[PDB]
């Protein structure tokens, strides 16, 4: 969860609405195992 | 004390963020009473109710954000043994004491009435004799003060005795022209340091 | 230039007036021949302003008891001093059992003799005297009627002081006592601002709300001296 701590303070002449980009990754201790199929590819028809 | 004290390092000592105080031009400032703020919050507050003896150090941190078009100054000071006075109706012939709501504001805090005397009858210009830090919105928007345990006794009851107060006083009123953002928050986060509890007992609220 | 004068040793050490006690012959109070005075040093303003520089203070006290008739003259009258620790019997009369001086210290002096001097050690159970106590001495809830306990340090009440004239019959001469104290072997901590407002009550630092005295004088213009 991300929370507003103080406020968004802006001078006069600058936009009052900003956008925040979020990035995500792993670390050196990240480990996976037990390969399997995913849900992200589907065939409802042949590939022409 | 002949008892062997507990040292819950991780569940006790951590940064505790409090509510934000909206600044206004006529704002007189606020004050908190330690360690009465954290008595209702987290593991620190629960073990304080089950233990009669209390000793810890504190970490004071204040947050006030502003832009380059904002000009203001805040005075964050630590006054040990801060006692609240009373105007006595203004005449001076009446004997009255402040209630438990003002002397024990709790987590939300309380607001000053006459910041010149700090309701102690003492000048505000002499407040810098005690440890203090200035927050100037053109340079430093934050403040950090490390206050150790100061008392005539090694251990003391956390519920009744308040060690020191915290004063955030807008000495120089913040000025901004029309069109600028008028909402300026003041965030105060605090943390205990080196806490020792003793005299495990029943549940005692106040 | 030596700094010995501005040190806390010479500034805290000298005599000052902490108490005024009278035993008039006619009146509604002390005319019974004895006086029971609970010990409070804050009824006096100027030495109070000196002790409020610092929060915690540890020291020893030397006392001086001056006796004279309210008009200033003297009579050959013998007086009795006694110190009553907390829990010790307080005298109900001049012939009372408490003045019999069994285990309680006592001082005998006349009005023609020089003032009496005694030395009082540090009797507080804590490490130092606490002038400003933030909290309550009592547990449980505190209502508006129980708010009197605020600003009260239980370690600051060290006993009660009492005086009487010797003998069973009433003494025809009035007596006025002036108690003095010299602070020595002093240790200090936690400086505090000096109070700029007039005193009101002994137990708590109340200030008059209608008029707030400015700590500095005022002038007509900032650019003109
Ligand atoms: C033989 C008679 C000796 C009489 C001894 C009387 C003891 C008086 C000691 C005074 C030393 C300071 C005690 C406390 C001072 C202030 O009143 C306290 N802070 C009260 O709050």
């Amino acid at each position: 969860t991300i929370w507003y701590q103080t406020n968004y303070v802006v001078p006069i002449g600058a936009p009052t609405t900003a956008y925040i980009v979020a990035l995500a990754a792993a670390q050196d201790n990240f480990t996976m195992k037990l390969c399997k199929d995913t849900e992200d590819i589907e065939q409802t028809a042949n590939i022409q | 004390a002949v008892d062997k004290p507990t040292r819950p390092d991780v569940s006790v000592n951590r940064f505790f963020t409090l509510d934000t105080k909206s600044w206004a031009k006529d704002s007189k400032g606020w004050y908190w009473k330690f360690p009465d703020v954290l008595t209702e919050v987290g593991v620190f507050g629960q073990n304080a109710q089950f233990h009669y003896l209390y000793r810890s150090g504190f970490c004071v941190h204040v947050q006030c954000n502003a832009s380059k078009f904002h000009q203001g100054a805040l005075l964050v000071a630590v006054l040990p043994e801060y006692v609240l006075g009373t105007i006595a109706g203004g005449t001076g012939n009446e004997n009255s004491h402040p209630p438990y709501a003002t002397t024990q504001p709790g987590q939300v805090g309380a607001v000053l009435t006459h910041p010149y005397v700090l309701d102690a009858g003492i000048p505000l210009s002499q407040l810098t004799v005690c440890p203090h830090q200035w927050i100037n919105l053109r340079t430093n928007n934050c403040a950090t003060i490390i206050v150790p345990y100061m008392n005539t006794v090694p251990f003391d009851s956390a519920l009744n005795h308040c060690n020191f107060g915290l004063l955030v006083i807008p000495v120089v009123p913040l000025d901004f022209n029309a069109g600028a953002t008028s909402e300026i928050p003041i965030t105060v986060t605090i943390a205990p340091m080196c806490a020792e509890f003793a005299g495990l007992r029943q549940a005692v609220k106040q | 230039h030596s700094t010995q004068e501005t040190a806390i040793g010479n500034f805290f050490s000298r005599a000052g007036l902490v108490s005024i006690i009278t035993m008039p012959t006619m009146g509604t109070q002390n005319t019974d021949g004895y006086a029971n005075w609970d010990i409070d040093l804050m009824g006096y303003a100027q030495l109070r302003r000196k002790c409020e520089l610092f929060t915690y203070m540890r020291f020893d006290a030397e006392f001086t008891f001056v006796v004279a008739k309210p008009n200033g003259e003297l009579v050959p009258q013998l007086l009795q001093y006694m110190y009553v620790p907390p829990g010790a019997p307080k005298p109900t009369s001049r012939d009372s059992f408490a003045w019999q001086t069994a285990t309680n210290p006592s001082v005998f002096v006349k009005m023609t003799d020089p003032p009496a001097q005694v030395s009082v050690p540090f009797m507080s159970p804590a490490s130092a005297y606490q002038w400003f106590y933030d909290g309550y001495p009592t547990f449980g809830e505190h209502l508006q009627a129980n708010d009197l306990d605020y600003g009260q340090c239980p370690n600051n009440m060290m006993g009660t002081f009492s005086i009487r004239t010797v003998g069973t019959k009433k003494s025809p001469h009035s007596i006025t006592l002036r108690v003095y104290m010299r602070i020595k072997h002093v240790r200090a901590w936690i400086p505090r601002p000096l109070r700029n407002q007039p005193y009101l009550f002994k137990t708590n630092p109340n200030y008059k709300g209608n008029d707030i005295k400015c700590t500095s004088t005022s002038r007509d213009k900032i650019t003109t001296l």
